[PDB]
């Protein structure tokens, strides 16, 4: 869903459907985000 | 009785259920068409005499 606001959730209304079942079965118990990639 | 159905079905929905958990829209495994689901005709039988 287009959204122009960056730096706040929206006000609003919208469904997610389904894209994919995956029948793996593990513990996840944690979780962590891939992003884009300290002394100085 | 099957007859074409013109209910979207989205790509991930595959039946239609009814209020009484019924199955009254279904969509065909072969061709990925929805085909509607209408009972074979049925009611009582007065003899007039
Ligand atoms: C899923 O994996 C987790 C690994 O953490 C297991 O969780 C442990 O389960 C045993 C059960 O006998 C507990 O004694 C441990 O305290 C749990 N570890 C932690 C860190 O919480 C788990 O056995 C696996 N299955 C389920 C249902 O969780």
């Amino acid at each position: 869903t287009p959204i122009n606001l960056v730096r706040d959730l929206p006000q609003g209304f919208s469904a997610l459907e389904p894209l994919v079942d995956l029948p793996i079965g593990i513990n996840i118990t944690r979780f962590q985000t891939l992003l884009a990639l300290s002394s100085s | 009785v099957l007859t074409e159905s013109n209910k979207k079905f989205l790509p991930f929905q595959q039946f239609g259920r009814d209020i009484a958990d019924t199955t009254d829209a279904v969509r065909d495994p072969q061709t990925l068409e929805i085909l509607d689901i209408t009972p074979c005709s049925f009611g009582g039988v007065s003899v007039i005499t």
